[PDB]
């Protein structure tokens, strides 16, 4: 339950959440937003244990962006990935676990290129290109590297996205109720619609 | 020399310290009380000031329990500071004993408190006496405070300003209050004859005095108003 | 494993087997189980191995530190009760156990120290898992007031007992001989029932067996100013 | 394991089984119980071996700091240490202590400590598992003010019936005499008492 | 000034003025200790001095069991002799549990010698007045003495004297041990040293003493004890008629 | 003078701390206060000057107890003489506590004198202004102490503090000569009493209360309480009788 | 002003460096000569009456097993600091690195506790400054110096103490780069005994070496893969040997 | 069932006749699902080289820990952390959580700078100096590891003959454990030089 | 009075413990950072030598705080020794969260920090030390600052602190260049070095340097201690020896 996606392509990195946000035995509302920016060209799905989601996100915000307002710039892919890795490792040796898995997608502007990350709610970073966590990574490891190539484009990727969500909805006893599809390329972050 | 002065942990050459002495000066500088008292009442007397005629005066006890209360002369600041202390202990041992305490016992208390700072480097001495009335089990009692934290039990005494003219009189009637008992209209009546004594340039006004009386039967009552223009 | 304590006239003779074996897999064939303490003051380590190596070496120091401190040697008893109220602390719930012995111008002492911080004072000690296995040989061939040799003898006798009975012994016999006016004398495969067999068919391949998928040279080594 | 201590005319013998046992291995069969805490107050230990080798340790530290600071302590003194480490620590050690130490003013004295810890005067005390089992045989063949020899011989017997009930009783019976002459230690073997 | 007026600040010529006024607070209580060693044993005394009556002349005391075996003479004030009492009782008891044996003369010494300096390193804290003189017979170096002095320093002696008169004592001792050509004293009961000591410091000041005006404590093999004033009386008639 | 005194624990080239004699200094100008020792007890005696007659006499004491069989009784600063019972008040109790049996009287001298050196000892906090005489009866009898607020203590037999202390010792010096036992503790009571008349010819100018507390061995039962009644009236009459 | 530990000087130091320095000064003279298979640390002793024992008394103190060190400056404030040093060598590095550390890192970690003693006010800095010698297998030998200001220096030769420069200009001229460890000794009582001349003898002189490794004083016998002690402290015979050589 | 066996990997050091050989699987799963193929466990630090198996947060936070410890001792120094030294070093970090200790079990694998002799030791959860100049194995199959090494094994060989004695130690043992093996790598060390041969194995 | 502690400003809101701090920077010797476009060079000089001087196998004055990053010393050594300590630590920290080497802005923006608050809160003294920082960043190229030990930071082309403050200031921008090389820096730091210092002669054991240099390959940041025997051949090559 909580389905996020990650599939990275050769110009943008194409992140997805889910909008179903069950609190109870009961979906608690239809349709919400659960991917927030942590930066203009990183942008950080989540999903985990309840009510642990909202706390975690702002938290991460508010680091990334006080550290990009000290630079004056914009800070790495890998340096926000590894921030956030080190929250989690932490709070594991911590009395409060935070038990939350994120994925960041940012594009890289001082190497040119897309660079996407998967951090396990352990608290484990490795660099993956097609990442995934909870019931999600069940289906579409396998899925998404099927019709993978190595040349690939946002349309390209979009198209084998919107095929994922089938599959799982296909399968899964859990109404997601679609997802949103955010994508994230050197011109910024932008929500397009997907089914 | 005063140059041992800013100092309380510097003992002078005569082993006073002068820290402690200027603070004696300290409880003249401020308002007179009168304390009195026999075997059935204690009471207080207390004068009230105005620095203006916008003034509707400014009161000079504080109720510590209901079988007890005190009075200030000296520095106002001072005094609010160890008021809450000795407030503290009454409740104490209500709580935990279920008791009520007693005036010497409260006193050796507040005798504790006023040392801490004497003994360490910075703090006061306190610049201001507190006459204490109570009714325990031993009757009613009247003590006095020091600067010092010095604790003096007497029938009757004064502090504050010009309050040695108000010690005569109760010197001189000393036997009269100490034989009255079960009139606390006549405690009251005394209290205003010693008070007249203190005040110069001035006379006796309704909404100057402040009178307080604790007895055996009575519980603690602060009159003021129209209920102290009866015993002008 | 098996560690075995015996005393004797001249000193105090501390000896167990180099097999340290974790679980069921045994995980060095040879590693020192004997730890040094102080430069006449030893101990062996039995139970968890982690804990009895870790412990010793962290507490050794500060014996040092004592004996830098009283400009004399130290003492065994100075092992023993440092020991005792640091493992005391945790109430065994870090487990180590070790014979401590050593020799001191007042004698040759003989001490166990607990995990719970219990004590035994013998004139012949044995711990581990194979404790059991060891004393027998200890009591059925003890003697008041035994020599040098005799002692050497007999701890090593001990422990090739406990070989066959105790699993977790085996392999090779590490002892010291802790002797009063004079150098403690470590003899490492004192004593080695043990032999690595030749092999029935030798093991090797030519270059190139195995397939490679691609190469790479990566360096550990500062480049050229040019 | 089994400790006891028995007043008599002339002092106070203490006297233990020495054997040490963790489960139902025996670690050593010759480790006693009897541990010197003063120069005139011994002490005896029972329940887990650790809980109370540590606690002895603090007493015995506090009586010599007591000895040069505020003069020489006594059996009543001793006690009551044991008692506090005991009483605060009451489930996170396990300790039964028995206290028995001589005086010229007071001659010897028994207090023991019970597991919880509080404070007993007895003119003897058993204590131990094995203490259980001739508890009868004691109160009978005590007597106070008694000859010497028949002490010895008291605490001789009660602890060679401790043995013959006990599995955890043997070893050799150990004894300390304390008087003001001193002490005395004496020892009996198997071969001995076991016989009697 | 400011500045022997700190304790911790160095005067212009680096010296430290504080530490100096401590051997001239150490005759506060006018008395010269003199401590010998024999073979078998060291044996302290210190003169008393109950100058008032009204005293009970007994309960004077300048020398101290400080632990089991090892007793400790002051010169010195009377306020800074008790605090260094506490605290070397404190830590010669905290040592011998804590590192299971018995603790020797110069470990304590040095350990005392280290705390006044930390006591002087700071200022919230002041060096004591008291010099120090232990007095022990060890059980792995024998007869000990140690002197400490209150800077932190410590030295061991053969034969050691202290007070305001030391000077007479000094050239007693030093004579000895020219003419004898060893380092302790060769009379081998401890009875003939005690003594000895008192004819060293009769001879010193010139007047002989009375057993009210001694104090007399013997380390023996693994002991102290003091003596008693009738046992003192033994001793100085054992000077009157040999 | 100036220099090394503004603080109490800085040393002269003399070696001598100035603040602390001042503190001495302070004890002087307190009232008349001697304790005696007595070969079965102690008796405590002192003049609380009666400084009005709207003073209640006999209910503000120098006297206080420590444990329920330790004397004490102040000289110097009142107050500062009641804080320094308290910190014995403490120890008592605590002492009491884990060893169960009463703090002894040698035991009590040493832990006493040790606190008010902790103040000697440190630049920063004031010393005490207050001598104290205290000591009792034990299981190993009676002993009696008088501690300066310099850092010290003895043992006497006759100890005296505060202004006439030049008579007070006068009289206790014929009281050690002819009796070497210390008196027997029923004539000490009377002799209490007289000592504290002649040593009120150096406070003449205002009235005086005598108040008298003792504890003997076989007449207060080891325990410290007060001397009241007929006991009290033949301690007057025989003070009385001898000035006169 | 030069009068606190807070305030910098009119023209800037501390005042307080300089009289800690100056303390040093009025202490006995130490010197030390590194030579090209070892290094010599020499010293003297003159202690108080001839009643006093001076072989109760330590100036040549082991640090560590392979690294001793001297003194110049306070007698007491020595013993603190070799027991503050002995102490931090084994907690930092020695359990967190189970080995005796080099003698560079030692002297390092030294002078930070020199610094930290002058860098909070109401605590003067140490009446000494060290001379620290000892050996690794990454710097080899190697001698320094460190002052109580806190900052330390290597050197081939230096002396400290009262006989600081007739000692220096003595070690400029008899010095080289090459010395054997024998030579270096002769070279060391030569320099030693300008100081001092008519108590000058080797029973009443402390010397010590940092060497060799020796197999006699490890106090155990058959691991070659340890090291025996660098240090090896010469005795009063030893020294009263080296002398009719010089 | 322990944290350790849940996320696997393995890790195995060989001596050969000076020189050293340490080699690892890529594999990174956690419970059954497999994240990644191409996550390494070696890592070096100067010329030491450190892997680590078990649990994946401890491998991730050891990694970044004893970064930063070996820099500042470097830094500091001037000099190299040599592998003796380190076997030390290793133990000791490891010990200091014992109440919450770190899953893994590291293998240290080096050539002296001091000697030029080849050094091996091996470490469990809380850490200690296990002495071996055999081979030390570690990790979820280091039970499949121990026997087929040890077989294999001849002491003393050259450093091209050790890459054939490692890789077919590693590939089998590696295969017929579930949460072992996805891609492999060797790193061979000959004594300042360093060759990296990925191994072509059947990707499970 | 003014000249007390920290805490007390001033009858004009300065701070004279700044400026004895600034003064205690010239009681040790001049110490110069050049950035060049092919690399920077740090220099500095010795405050101490005798014959008898071991100083050609050892720096007191140069120190790798990371693996990109140096500083070169000015002042007292002691104040610096504590600083150089925290400055690495930090330096490595950046390693350690974030996996990327610290900038070098924020090195040197954290030390002004730590400067400033001991001035700022309690009794405590400021130090005494100037640090010239040379770095390597991909956003900023060649990067040089330099501290003053009041808690703030300027930035430079090239800058000196140390003894003879004004005239190695004017020796450096005389002949300072804009496009420049590493082998120009390394010249005008001997020629600067020399004028400066008092002894007439300037040799191997009265030098330290290091060069950050990217002209050392491409793509790698190559840190270089020149050894005393690569010093006395450029010593040749100026015409100084």
């Amino acid at each position: 339950m909580d389905i996020i996606l990650g599939i990275r392509v050769q110009d943008s990195v194409i992140l997805a959440s889910s909008k179903a946000v069950t609190r109870g035995i009961s979906v608690l509302k239809d349709s919400d937003d659960k991917t927030r920016q942590l930066s203009p060209h990183t942008l950080m799905s989540f999903a985990g244990e309840a009510g642990d989601t909202v706390q975690f996100a702002e938290y991460i915000q508010a680091n990334i962006q006080l550290y990009s307002i000290r630079e004056d710039y914009e800070l790495s892919p890998q340096a926000v990935s590894s921030f956030v890795r080190q929250e989690l490792a932490k709070s594991i040796r911590s009395r409060r676990p935070y038990q939350v898995n994120v994925l960041i997608g940012g594009y890289d502007k001082k190497k040119n290129k897309p660079e996407l990350y998967q951090i396990d709610y352990l608290g484990t970073k490795v660099e993956l290109p097609y990442g995934a966590h909870g019931y999600s990574g069940f289906y579409t490891f396998s899925l998404l590297d099927h019709h993978y190539r190595p040349d690939m484009t946002t349309e390209e990727g979009l198209d084998l996205l919107k095929l994922c969500v089938q599959e799982l909805e296909k399968r899964m006893p859990m109404d997601f109720k679609g997802v949103i599809v955010k994508i994230v390329d050197k011109d910024g972050i932008r929500q397009v619609d997907d089914f | 020399r005063n140059n041992y002065d800013g100092d309380t942990v510097t003992f002078s050459p005569t082993g006073r310290l002068f820290q402690v002495e200027y603070a004696l000066e300290a409880i003249k500088q401020g308002s007179v009380t009168v304390g009195l008292r026999s075997n059935t009442h204690a009471v207080l007397v207390a004068l009230k000031r105005n620095a203006d005629e916008l003034s509707s005066y400014q009161k000079k006890i504080i109720k510590c329990d209901e079988h007890m209360g005190l009075s200030l002369a000296g520095l106002a600041p001072d005094a609010r500071v160890l008021s809450n202390y000795l407030r503290q202990q009454c409740n104490y041992s209500s709580l935990v004993f279920n008791r009520k305490l007693a005036v010497e016992r409260a006193g050796h208390l507040l005798c504790d408190k006023a040392q801490k700072n004497t003994q360490s480097y910075g703090g006061r001495p306190y610049g201001v006496g507190l006459l204490i009335i109570g009714y325990d089990k031993s009757g009613a009692h009247l003590l006095e405070f020091q600067p010092s934290g010095n604790v003096t039990e007497l029938y009757g005494t004064a502090i504050g300003a010009r309050s040695q003219g108000a010690k005569t009189y109760l010197e001189r009637t000393l036997d009269t209050f100490i034989k009255i008992d079960g009139n606390p209209d006549e405690l009251i009546k005394a209290g205003v004859e010693a008070i007249s004594q203190s005040l110069r340039d001035e006379s006796l006004t309704v909404d100057n005095l402040s009178i307080a009386i604790v007895g055996k039967d009575t519980p603690f009552t602060i009159y003021d108003g129209e209920a102290v223009a009866k015993y002008i | 494993t098996t560690i075995v304590g015996v005393k004797f006239n001249n000193g105090v003779v501390i000896a167990a087997d180099t097999r340290s074996t974790q679980g069921p897999i045994v995980a060095d064939k040879n590693c020192a189980k004997l730890h040094r303490i102080s430069p006449k003051i030893w101990c062996a380590g039995a139970g968890t191995a982690a804990d009895t190596e870790a412990v010793t070496q962290l507490i050794g120091s500060n014996i040092e530190l004592h004996s830098l401190y009283t400009s004399r040697e130290p003492r065994v008893v100075s092992a023993l009760q440092m020991l005792k109220q640091h493992l005391f602390k945790y109430q065994g719930h870090i487990g180590a156990y070790l014979i401590v012995a050593g020799v001191d111008p007042t004698g040759s002492h003989l001490f166990s120290i607990h995990a719970h911080g219990s004590t035994d004072v013998g004139y012949y000690l044995s711990l581990g898992s194979g404790s059991l296995a060891a004393m027998a040989v200890l009591e059925s061939h003890w003697k008041q007031d035994l020599t040098k040799e005799e002692a050497i003898k007999l701890a090593s006798d001990a422990i090739q007992a406990g070989i066959w009975n105790d699993l977790g012994s085996g392999s090779n016999v590490d002892v010291c001989v802790m002797e009063i006016g004079k150098d403690a004398e470590y003899l490492r495969n004192y004593l080695t029932p043990n032999v690595r067999e030749e092999k029935q068919k030798s093991y090797k391949f030519p270059r190139g067996t195995t397939a490679v998928l691609k190469e790479s040279i990566v360096n550990i080594c500062d480049i050229q100013e040019e | 394991t089994s400790i006891m201590a028995v007043t008599f005319k002339d002092g106070v013998i203490l006297g233990a089984d020495s054997r040490t046992t963790t489960g139902a291995y025996i670690a050593n069969r010759v480790t006693d119980k009897l541990t010197r805490v003063h120069d005139k107050i011994w002490c005896c230990r029972s329940g887990s071996a650790a809980d109370t080798q540590a606690i002895a340790d603090i007493v015995q530290y506090h009586l010599e700091l007591y000895t040069s600071q505020y003069g020489t302590p006594s059996t009543e003194t001793a006690a009551s240490v044991f008692k506090e480490l005991c009483y605060e620590n009451k489930d996170n050690l396990t300790a039964g202590i028995i206290v028995a130490g001589y005086d010229d003013k007071n001659k010897g004295e028994v207090y023991t400590i019970p597991l919880g810890g509080s404070v007993h005067k007895l003119p003897y005390a058993i204590a131990g598992s094995g203490s259980t089992f001739i508890y009868g045989y004691c109160d009978k063949n005590f007597r106070e003010n008694m000859s010497k020899e028949e002490t010895v011989d008291f605490i001789k017997h009660s602890l060679s019936q401790a043995i013959k009930w006990d599995g955890s009783s043997g070893g050799v019976i150990r004894m300390v005499v304390l008087t003001a002459a001193g002490v005395e230690r004496l020892i009996f073997y198997p071969d001995e008492y076991e016989q009697l | 000034a400011g500045y022997d007026r700190h304790i911790t600040i160095f005067s212009p010529e680096g010296r430290l003025y504080q530490v100096e006024y401590a051997f001239k607070a150490t005759n506060q209580t006018n008395i010269n200790s003199l401590a010998v060693r024999g073979k078998d044993c060291t044996v302290v005394i210190s003169q008393k001095k109950v100058p008032d009556k009204l005293l009970d002349p007994t309960t004077v005391s300048y020398i101290f069991c400080i632990s089991r075996t090892i007793g400790m003479v002051v010169n010195g004030p009377i306020p800074d002799a008790r605090n260094a009492a506490l605290r070397a009782k404190a830590e010669a008891a905290e040592f011998r549990y804590k590192y299971g044996y018995d603790m020797p003369c110069d470990v304590l010494a040095k350990r005392m010698a280290n705390l006044s300096q930390i006591y002087t390193q700071r200022a919230y804290m002041r060096p004591l007045g008291v010099i120090l003189t232990f007095v022990s017979v060890d059980e792995e170096l024998g007869p000990s003495i140690y002197k400490t002095d209150p800077a932190g320093y410590y030295v061991g002696y053969k034969a050691t004297a202290t007070g305001p008169k030391q000077q007479e004592i000094t050239t007693n001792l030093e004579n000895h041990f020219k003419k004898s050509k060893i380092d302790h004293i060769n009379e081998e009961s401890w009875e003939k040293v005690v003594e000895f000591a008192i004819t060293h410091m009769i001879d010193a000041l010139g007047t002989e003493f009375s057993k009210n005006d001694l104090e007399v404590g013997v380390a023996t093999k693994d002991k102290f004890f003091t003596l008693s004033a009738e046992n003192i009386e033994e001793r100085l008639v054992a000077i009157a008629e040999q | 003078g100036t220099g090394y005194d503004l603080s109490n624990s800085v040393f002269s080239p003399d070696g001598r701390n100035f603040q602390v004699e001042y503190a001495v200094k302070a004890v002087e100008n307190g009232t008349t206060s001697i304790g005696i020792k007595c070969n079965d007890g102690v008796v405590f005696a002192v003049e609380k000057l009666i400084t009005s007659k709207l003073l209640v006499p006999q209910k503000n004491v120098k006297i206080q107890v420590v444990d329920r069989h330790i004397g004490c009784v102040y000289s110097g600063l009142i107050p500062d003489g009641r804080h320094l019972v308290n910190r014995g008040r403490e120890e008592a109790a605590s002492f009491k506590k884990l060893y169960k049996t009463p703090i002894p009287i040698p035991a009590f001298a040493d832990r006493l004198g040790q606190y008010v050196q902790a103040h000697t000892l440190y630049n920063s906090v004031r010393p005490f202004g207050v001598s104290t005489i205290f000591g009792g009866v034990d299981k190993n009898g009676a002993h009696l102490y008088m501690l300066e607020p310099s850092g010290s203590y003895w043992g006497y037999k006759g100890a005296a503090t505060g202004k006439g202390r030049q008579s007070a010792k006068a009289e206790l010096e014929k009281l050690v000569d002819h009796h070497p036992e210390g008196l027997s503790a029923r004539e000490a009571v009377k002799q209490a009493a007289k000592i504290i008349y002649l040593a009120h010819e150096d406070n003449k100018e205002k009235d005086f209360e005598l108040e008298i507390s003792w504890c003997s061995l076989s007449e207060t039962n080891g325990l410290h309480k007060f001397v009241k009644g007929d006991l009290l009236q033949e301690a007057i009459d025989f003070a009385q009788k001898e000035i006169n | 002003y030069s009068f606190s530990l807070t305030t910098f000087s009119p023209s800037g130091k501390l005042g307080q460096i300089d009289y800690a320095l100056t303390a040093v000064k009025q202490g006995v003279t130490s010197l030390g000569i590194k030579a090209t298979n070892g290094v010599v640390i020499a010293t003297e002793k003159k202690s108080s009456s001839p009643l006093a024992m001076s072989e109760t008394l330590s100036k040549v103190s082991l640090l560590t097993p392979d690294i001793g060190a001297v003194y110049s400056g306070m007698g007491p404030d020595y013993r603190v600091l070799v027991d503050k040093s002995r102490k931090v060598a084994h907690t930092s590095y020695k359990r967190i690195y189970g080995e005796y550390p080099p003698t560079k890192l030692l002297v390092s970690e030294v002078a930070k506790i020199m610094q930290e003693a002058t860098q909070s006010g109401g605590v003067r800095p140490f009446g000494v400054s060290l001379l620290i010698a000892g050996h690794d297998e990454f710097n080899g030998f190697s001698l320094y110096q460190v002052d109580p200001s806190g900052s330390y220096f290597p050197w081939k030769a230096t002396a400290i103490g009262k006989g600081s420069v007739a000692a220096k200009t003595f070690l400029e001229k008899r010095w080289n780069d090459e010395l054997e460890l024998e030579d270096a000794i002769h070279i060391a009582l030569l320099t030693l005994k300008e100081s001092v001349e008519g108590e000058f003898n080797g029973d009443t002189i402390e010397l010590a070496i940092i060497g060799d490794e020796n197999p006699d004083l490890l106090g155990y016998t058959g691991i070659p893969t340890d090291k025996g002690p660098r240090f090896r402290k010469l005795t009063s015979q030893e020294i009263n040997d080296r002398l009719e050589a010089l | 069932s322990d944290p350790s066996s849940i996320n696997g990997g393995i890790v195995v050091a060989m001596t050969g006749k000076d020189c050293v050989a340490i080699a690892c699987d890529l594999r990174l799963g956690s419970q059954s699902l497999g994240v990644s193929n191409k996550f390494e466990k070696i890592f070096h630090y100067g010329h030491v080289f450190l892997g680590i198996t078990g649990l994946a947060t401890d491998v991730t936070t050891l990694n970044e820990m004893f970064r930063y410890k070996t820099n500042l001792y470097k830094l500091k120094e001037e000099r190299a952390i040599e592998p003796e030294t380190f076997t030390q070093l290793v133990s000791s970090s490891l010990y200091e959580r014992r109440f919450g200790p770190y899953f893994v079990g590291p293998v240290v694998a080096g050539i002296n700078s001091k000697s030029g002799k080849p050094f091996i030791a091996g470490f469990d959860l809380i850490g200690c100096i296990d002495e071996a100049k055999d081979f030390i194995v570690s990790g979820t199959a280091s039970d499949q590891l121990f026997g087929m090494c040890e077989s294999l094994y001849e002491p003393n060989l050259e450093p091209e003959d050790l890459f054939e004695t490692i890789s077919q130690a590693l590939l089998n043992a590696a295969d017929r454990d579930a949460l072992s093996g996805w891609g492999a790598v060797v790193y061979i060390i000959k004594k300042d030089e360093v060759v990296k041969r990925y191994l072509k194995m059947r990707q499970d | 009075r003014y000249d007390s502690r920290t805490t007390i400003f001033s009858p004009e809101g300065r701070l004279y413990q700044v400026e004895y701090a600034l003064e205690s920077i010239s009681h040790a010797g001049t110490a110069i950072g050049i950035m060049a476009s092919d690399g920077i060079v740090l220099a500095a000089e010795r405050k101490v030598t005798s014959t008898l001087l071991e100083q050609d196998t050892s720096t007191e004055k140069l120190y790798k705080l990371n693996d990109k990053i140096a500083v070169a010393v000015a002042g007292l050594t002691a104040d610096a020794e504590i600083l150089i300590n925290t400055a690495r630590i930090h330096a490595q920290n950046y390693l350690k969260t974030y996996n990327e080497d610290i900038p070098v802005e924020i090195l040197v923006r954290r030390l002004s920090d730590i400067k400033q608050g001991y001035t700022q809160h309690g009794g405590l003294r400021p130090f005494g030390v100037s640090f010239i920082y040379a770095g390597y960043d991909d956003r900023y190229g060649y990067q040089l600052y330099t501290s003053n030990p009041s808690g703030n930071y300027t930035g430079w082309k090239a800058i000196s602190v140390g003894a003879n403050t004004s005239a190695a200031q004017t020796l450096l921008q005389m002949d300072y260049k804009d496009d420049m090389k590493v082998d120009d820096a390394i010249e005008l730091a001997l020629k600067t070095l020399s004028k400066t210092t008092d002894s007439s002669a300037l040799t191997y054991d009265r030098l330290e340097f290091a060069t950050i240099r990217k002209g050392a390959n491409d793509g790698e940041v190559y840190q270089k201690i020149f050894k005393p025997q690569e010093i006395k051949d450029i010593l040749v090559k100026t015409g100084i020896t």
